[PDB]
């Protein structure tokens, strides 16, 4: 599927508007975040272990047969973390965060993990970024649905310091856990305050996103969240589009810090490139 | 960073 993509059964095809993304249109020209509501974010992916049954990070479904998450979440050496595909499945259709969802939800299985072979996760984990394919199809429905990717111009023209995107997941309300998926908006940062707010080094193939600490507001991803969907809006053709990926962060809504994101556009050729070969 | 729940019945 992707034909069809970012147009959510319950809302933009109803003509039905959620209750803020008026917000992110405002601005165009989870840590203290609040409930989604049911069907906002049918391409959420809960990424599951199957030894601990344990929520391990978010994901995002860009088509019928294709995940994509954070590559940390599946390698992470410093922390001995390497896992495979019979280590994990993933759940579709999710609202509530510990419940099983008799007929909503839907699992399914890993045939095959792509991790970007120049990922460093020895540094700053640049290229932060992870293809999963589905043993099976999975079929669409109100609660489950893909996200569109970004093309050069809806990069180009979103992809702004003060533009709002959305994040979403069900890690820790803190630096505890959520009953249901959390949602917060966020607005791009400038990329000289992100560089200015680390001693990690920053590459093209991320960009950062929060609230300044003048600003008032507050919000982030924290743990738990990672490997899930920075969307946005696009005004042009109403479809929501995965900009980011929940990466990196040094703490979570610390004044004075911002979340990183994979810049999903610049990595885009490597997406396109394993989906056409495998 | 970096990176409760209810048994999954055989249903996959």
């Amino acid at each position: 599927g992707g034909a069809d993509c970012g147009l959510r059964p319950l809302f933009e095809k109803k003509s039905l508007e959620d209750k803020t993304e008026r917000e992110l249109l405002e601005s165009y020209i989870i840590v203290e975040g609040s409930d989604a509501e049911i069907g906002m974010s049918p391409w959420q992916v809960m990424l599951f272990r199957k030894s601990p049954q344990e929520l391990l990070c978010g994901a995002s479904l860009i088509s019928d047969r294709w995940v994509l998450t954070a590559a940390h979440c599946l390698l992470y050496p410093p922390w001995d973390k390497n896992f495979t595909e019979n280590d994990l499945l993933v759940r579709i259709g999710k609202h509530s965060r510990t419940r099983y969802e008799r007929n909503i939800e839907k699992i399914s299985m890993l045939e095959k993990i792509y991790i970007h072979p120049r990922y460093n996760w020895r540094e700053n984990l640049d290229r932060d970024i992870a293809l999963m394919k589905l043993k099976k199809p999975v079929a669409f429905s109100d609660y489950i649905h893909p996200v569109c990717l970004p093309d050069r111009e809806t990069a180009a023209s979103l992809l702004q310091a003060g533009y709002k995107g959305r994040v979403t997941g069900w890690g820790n309300l803190k630096e505890g856990q959520p009953s249901v998926l959390q949602v917060v908006n966020l607005p791009i940062v400038e990329r000289p305050v992100c560089k200015d707010s680390t001693r990690i080094r920053i590459t093209d193939n991320m960009f950062c996103a929060g609230y300044k600490p003048d600003e008032g507001k507050r919000g982030d991803a924290c743990e738990g969240d990672s490997g899930g969907p920075f969307v946005m809006k696009s005004p042009f053709n109403n479809r929501w589009y995965q900009m980011g990926i929940v990466s990196w962060g040094e703490g979570c809504d610390r004044d004075g810090k911002y979340g990183f994101y994979t810049h999903v556009f610049r990595l885009k050729k490597w997406i396109q490139k394993v989906i056409d070969q495998f | 960073r970096x990176a409760d729940y209810e048994p999954i019945p055989e249903e996959a």
